[PDB]
């Protein structure tokens, strides 16, 4: 109560003098670690080059000059790619696109900077649909560094400013952006000291340079006081708005003019004052404070170029007001032309004019004279808006019948590409015949729709609710799906509108939720060492047990018998130590866990089997049955068509039962009876062994590889090798990995992954932790999952009418070689390019009728660390040059790890499935976790980073794609998948129609069987 | 009239008292072993 | 479960309306239905077909069959449904429409003219309201219960 | 060792000097089941849980006289040229793989440099697949995690099954060839040999360093005896059979 009294007087005198909301509304929010840069114009330029082709020629001539001058400042890569697109337009016969791309290439070569060149501008209060946003856009058009502050940095404003830069950037524009409070002097001081002194973040071994230096030569104090009318703060608003304008911008002027004073004399800062009859009077009053200071102090004469414009009226931040003023006679403007007529006074002539004395320019086109009063127009405005906007009706049409989830119909792939009949026979072809994954988003269908349009369909929502346990089918009162928590008739008309949010909160990259039903305080590195000499309390035990306890003790204790408890008591003297393991918690470890509440038993797995064996084996069973029944398949059909010894299984688990080993050790220490056979069921190969012994029962070769980051990829490679040698014709390849508490603890100890501390420090959302090819990445988000993919040769697929998802043109792994220095990077995946046109990769692709220029999409590894993102780009660039890739050909980058995270052993399955679905559908998924690509990635002359879903239908057919999995520990992997149309082109014309019909029937049957087991019954994994 | 609480409390209190007295009067107990 | 929506509705219409040859307790003249519940069942069939086939999942869309002669004549009702959903002849029935059909065949009114499923309740389905068929000439004397 | 201990104590809890933050972290989950008392002398807080709480005192038995096929006792891999820091740092499976690789090459009058002289570095592969992968390494890792033993922060990278052969490549042979390290848990080496001859037949390589390694741990013997699928010393001694 002693300091609480004067503190109470302070708080209530603040309440009386200032108000009860002062501590909030004055609180500081600036943090130098939460700044964001948006200087990635080249990648956006390449994506816009692609998007220009993706739109028809009917919307190009109408914007020929604007699109012509939009690519005025860009790299040589953009010019080369524009020439490539111009040549392709020549080939396809588009003269209008030809001229547009040629002019784009010519403009990109121009090396003089924009007229807003080399000037750093500070704009505050830049909100959506505001004059500040428009002046920022014009500054970016001029190619100027703009450091704009904001009230808060969240996802919505992040997207708004990202789109703003990508739409308006030119030349060497770079939009810096921080979250600061304009009503707090501490944040103003931090802002000026950080726009001044350089910012070089110093990480442990090495430092990272971020901000070289900048003296802001332009300032736009456009920060609005506040748009708030629900506090009745007029008594305090009258002073706080005066503060936020006058004293805030004056101290901002002082701070921004201080930095460049002693560094470079005769470098005089320039400020534009927003001056808005009564409002104009207040603007003039605000003027003749700062300008009065200018005429007073002689230091500001040589350091600040005070200038100001009498702004008029704007039509945005309605139509009735514009009509009224245009009837009055004052000519109004919108944001863009007013911004032009405002920044036109920042040239050499206007600055020279403002040098000797401040300029007082009037940009009012008739409202300078008080012909009409603001309240006079406001009365008409209000009496008309409560006629126009006051009324609100509806014109609903008579029908009004609810809609229902569509029945399972066949897929709608993009129009297949065309190439001539292949001389190759399906005997020498290896095709991907199936494949399913179980990962952060569940199956592959939900994961791919998530990746494409970021919203689940009705089928996906229904499947994810069914699997996670939110929904269950019962037929006792009335057949239908019953909610597990309350049990009602769910209406299929509102399935999405009711369950979409719950499912998306149950799925994706998210914070670690404990689904193991065990306490989280049993595994963590911590030290406890205490020496006790006090009494030792005990419990009733046998004499033999006491003797066993005191077997090693007696030299360091005294033994006393207790007849009542029928045991012996041990009492160790000083020097003995007792183990009391204290367990800490690395709280908020976001990961890529499988969907919460994932119940494998609803897939048909028996509960006892799920409880007994490791969950990795259960996931492998689920993935295998999912792949087979999704491809309209069954192992029994394979055995009907081929001998049981010609079907093999190479499912190589990543590390092998991590949760199983940790649980077995926890049981051994805690006495938890350890299943006497769990040690057999903890080996890495036992997962695939149980899968074959349960579902498929193949007699083929059993090779389960381990690479710890590419197990699935290298298993797939060996599978294609076994098919090529003839030892098999249907190989069930794949791989799985798991994340455990030990895994995350050690990986965070490595500092090679995304530890939540710094990522929260930079204000990055939990789901956007995996940001490959991004500027502010600092490690991968480890995940759990994997799956299986089915390989077969063209003979079995054609003889059996099986669906072909892709054709494996090349599969291989590589090492990195002698490198004693571990941090030295690896580049050994270039062994697939020795000789160029004679290289094995090029030879295989040509054998399948695919040129080097014909590879379109690269599914990079992209672990999202500091190290392996640029070097993988270098590796792919060298591979492209070795294969003789044409100069300037685009190369779409699909970085799937930004969605599912880094599942160590199962990463490759996700990549192969994603590439197959990309080739089937023709759409390029976006990397929505990308804000700006790094500067060192600009050396790639072919890559095209995708930020929005490119829907390449009949306009751009993707014919091939390449996989790369740079594993952990000098192990690599290269897989090239060709479009399924290669398989059709391989076989004779008298067979393709029948094969296509049978394959489509198989796919439709598989997906409708999925739907039937979703609703009706007949569970998956029928084990006789 | 369940009065077992007071007898249990006094038994425990005097047990604690004798235990407290024992460990500084260097009175060793239980030095014998069943050797029959 | 193995039927397309088009042949589903065609089978229902053929089983109920037939050739229009029924001459036993007709609802009216010019109305081929033998009971209002039968036409309600048919309209619900058509509405489910619309709600399923049409390419949308969230919002209500405009339905045809605005309770006019375009519904009282079931053949042209099916034709009008086909003319706007050309896939009705190809896409098979959703698995959730089989329990819906079974329940829809169990509504109160004149019982259905058929047996929807073959199960434990086969006789109850078959012999329910099976004595009126001996009074219309559209059926043969061998096939009716006398 | 698998043992069950479950005792509930309601007595005094002696403590040691610790920071107030450490005491608060200790009593983060406790306070609903205890009373907190501060001690200015020790500058910490004292947590005393009432009845119903349990303290972990793991008693460890001994499956006495277990016999196995351990490497020769006193085996010193550093006498083969392995540096002591490397032997201490990485798992002993990786050290054994180093020893085996150098032994094979030198016994055959070989050297990887000669191979690179005769063929391209991309045509020499390495398919050494470890059986289960660093069992002693993970066992020591978890013991250090629980005991606070500060394990090397990179040992989690050096416990994965493939990292043994990976480190062997990065140290001795430096091959650019395919890296396929299988697991079969009783036939891993034969499986790797089969896949190596497969790669040779396809022409992806012409010198493949295949092989495999496995380790016996305390968990290994304990579990193997748990399934009764191994030779448990009890009945074997009961039948009077020499070790």
């Amino acid at each position: 109560a002693l300091p609480a009294a004067p503190d109470s007087e302070l708080i209530d005198l603040v309440t009386a003098e200032l108000g009860a909301d002062w501590p909030r509304l004055v609180a500081p929010v600036f943090d130098p670690k939460k700044a964001v840069v948006f200087d990635d114009r080249w990648a956006s330029a390449r994506e816009d080059l692609v998007k220009l082709w993706l739109t028809d020629e009917g919307d190009i001539d109408a914007d020929w000059p604007r699109l012509a001058e939009r690519f005025e400042g860009a790299g040589h890569v953009v010019a080369t790619q524009a020439t490539w697109w111009q040549g392709k337009s020549l080939a396809a016969g588009r003269q209008i696109h030809a001229s547009l791309y040629g002019r784009i290439a010519a403009g990109a070569e121009n090396p003089e900077p924009g007229r807003y060149g080399g000037e750093v501008a500070v704009v505050t209060g830049a909100s959506k649909g505001s004059i500040a946003a428009s002046v920022v856009a014009r500054l970016l058009d001029g190619g100027a560094t703009v450091i704009a502050t904001t009230s808060k940095l969240d996802e919505e404003r992040l997207a708004f400013y990202r789109t703003l830069y990508r739409d308006h950037a030119r030349y060497g524009a770079a939009l810096w952006l921080v979250a600061a409070n304009m009503a707090s002097y501490s944040d103003v001081d931090a802002l000026v000291e950080w726009i001044g002194t350089e910012q070089t973040e110093s990480l442990g071994p090495q430092s990272i340079h971020i901000k070289d230096a900048q003296t802001p030569t332009l300032l736009f104090p456009f920060a609005a006081p506040r748009v708030v009318g629900d506090l009745s703060e007029a008594g305090s608003r009258a002073e706080m708005e005066m503060k936020v304008l006058l004293w805030a911008v004056q101290r901002l002027i002082g701070g921004l003019s201080t930095i460049g004073a002693e560094r470079d004399i005769a470098s005089r800062l320039h400020v534009v004052l927003p001056g808005s009859d009564g409002a104009y009077g207040e603007a003039k009053s605000a003027l003749d404070a700062v300008v009065s200071r200018w005429h007073a102090e002689s230091s500001w004469a040589a350091r600040v170029s005070l200038a100001h414009a009498l702004i008029g009226w704007t039509r945005g931040t309605n139509d009735a007001i514009v009509a009224a003023v245009e009837e009055a006679g004052v000519t109004t403007y919108s944001t863009d032309e007013m911004a032009a007529l405002l920044l036109d006074l920042c040239d050499a002539e206007s600055k020279v004019a403002a040098a000797r004395s401040p300029i007082k320019a009037d940009l009012t086109g008739g409202l300078a004279e008080a012909n009409l009063d603001m309240a006079e127009l406001a009365a008409k405005a209000r009496e008309q808006m409560s006629a126009a906007a006051a009324v609100d009706e509806d014109a609903e049409a008579p029908g009004a019948i609810a809609a229902l989830p569509s029945p399972p119909r066949g897929f709608t792939p993009a129009p297949p590409p065309q190439w001539d009949d292949l001389d190759v026979d399906p005997a020498d072809l290896v095709v991907i015949v199936g494949g399913a994954e179980i990962g952060p988003y569940g199956s592959s269908r939900t994961r791919f729709e998530m990746e494409v349009e970021n919203e689940l369909s009705a089928a996906g929502v229904l499947e994810l609710a069914w699997t996670t346990g939110l929904i269950r089918w019962e037929d006792d009162p009335q057949p239908g799906w019953y909610d597990t928590e309350s049990g009602e008739m769910v209406d299929e008309s509102e399935l999405v509108q009711r369950y979409h949010d719950a499912v998306v909160q149950r799925v994706g990259i998210r914070e670690f939720v404990d689904d193991g039903a065990i306490d989280p305080d049993h595994a963590s590195p911590l030290l406890v060492s205490v020496f006790l000499e006090k009494d030792f309390a005990f419990v009733v035990s046998s004499e033999a047990d006491a003797r066993a306890f005191v077997e090693f003790d007696p030299e360091h204790t005294v033994i006393r018998p207790v007849p009542d408890s029928t045991d012996w008591q041990v009492i160790r003297k000083a020097g003995t130590e007792i183990r009391v393991p204290r367990k800490t918690k690395l709280s908020r470890v976001v990961g890529g866990q499988i969907p919460t509440g994932f119940d494998p038993t609803v897939w048909g797995i028996s509960a006892d089997m799920a409880g007994s064996i490791d969950r990795l084996a259960v996931w492998n069973m689920v993935a295998t049955v999912d792949a087979f029944l999704s491809s309209g398949f069954s192992p029994a059909e394979v055995m009907r068509y081929v001998h049981p010894s010609l079907v093999a299984n190479t499912q190589g688990t990543g590390m092998g039962g991590g949760t199983s080993m940790q649980t077995m050790y926890h049981g051994n220490l805690l006495g938890r009876n350890k299943p006497n056979d769990i040690f057999q069921e903890v080996l890495p190969n036992i997962i695939a062994a149980h899968v074959v012994q349960s579902y498929v029962g193949s007699y083929g070769a059993m090779i389960h590889p381990v690479a710890a980051c590419a197990t699935a990829a290298v298993s797939v490679e060996e599978g294609v090798d076994k098919i090529r040698l003839g030892k098999a014709q249907l190989v069930v390849a794949g791989g799985l990995d798991d994340l455990t508490l030990e895994g995350i603890i050690g990986f965070g100890d490595m500092a090679a992954t995304a530890d939540t501390s710094m990522m929260c420090g930079r204000g990055i959302h939990d789901s956007k932790f995996s940001r490959p090819n991004d500027r502010r990445r600092l490690g991968f988000v480890e995940a759990q999952g994997g799956g299986t993919i089915l390989l077969a040769r063209g003979d079995l697929a054609l003889r059996m009418g099986l669906p072909v998802l892709a054709v494996v043109a090349f599969a291989q792994s590589f090492g990195d070689g002698v490198h004693t220095s571990i941090p030295a990077p690896g580049l050994g995946a270039l062994g697939a390019g020795r000789g160029g046109k004679d290289s094995p990769l090029a030879r295989a692709l040509a054998k399948l009728g695919v040129a080097a220029d014909d590879v379109a999409v690269i599914s990079k590894h992209d672990t999202s660390t500091l190290a392996n993102d640029p070097n993988e780009t270098e590796l792919h660039e060298r591979l492209a040059d070795a294969l003789g890739r044409s100069e300037g050909a685009p190369l779409f980058v699909v970085s799937q790890k930004s969605l599912t995270g880094h599942a160590k052993g199962g990463a490759a399955v996700f990549q192969m499935m994603g590439l197959c679905q990309i080739l089937r559908d023709g759409v390029i998924p976006p990397n929505r976790s990308l804000d700006c690509v790094d500067d060192e990635l600009a050396g790639s002359a072919h890559f095209v980073w995708v930020r929005d879903t490119l829907r390449l239908g009949g306009k751009f057919p993707l014919k091939a794609g390449m996989l790369t999995s740079l594993g952990f520990g000098h192990v690599s992997g290269l897989v090239a998948l060709v479009h399924p149309q290669a398989f059709i082109a391989s076989l004779d014309p008298a067979q393709r129609a029948d094969y296509q019909r049978r394959a489509d029937a198989r796919l439709l049957a598989g997906q409708r069987r999925l739907a039937s087991a979703i609703a009706g019954g007949a569970p998956m994994y029928q084990r006789p | 009239a369940a009065a077992l609480s007071e007898f249990t409390d006094q038994i425990t209190g005097r047990e604690g008292v004798l235990a407290s007295a024992a460990r500084l009067v260097l009175g060793q107990l239980g030095l014998d072993d069943p050797v029959n | 479960a193995d039927m397309t929506y088009l042949q589903w509705l065609r089978r229902y219409v053929e089983l109920a309306i037939g050739e229009g040859n029924s001459t036993a307790d007709t609802a009216s003249v010019g109305s081929p239905w033998l009971a209002d519940t039968w036409r309600d069942r048919f309209e619900q069939m058509l509405q489910r077909a619309e709600a399923r086939l049409h390419p949308q999942d969230f919002g209500p869309i405009q339905t045809l069959f605005t309770d006019a002669g375009l519904l009282d004549n079931p053949q042209q009702a099916i034709a009008a449904l086909l003319a706007r959903y050309p896939d009705a002849e190809t896409v098979q029935l959703h698995p959730a429409d089989v329990p819906f059909f079974v329940t829809l065949c169990k509504t109160l009114g004149k019982p259905v003219n058929f047996v929807p499923v073959i199960d434990q309740d086969v006789r109850r389905w078959w012999r329910s309201d099976s004595l009126w068929q001996a009074h219309d000439a559209r059926y043969d004397a061998d096939a009716v219960c006398i």
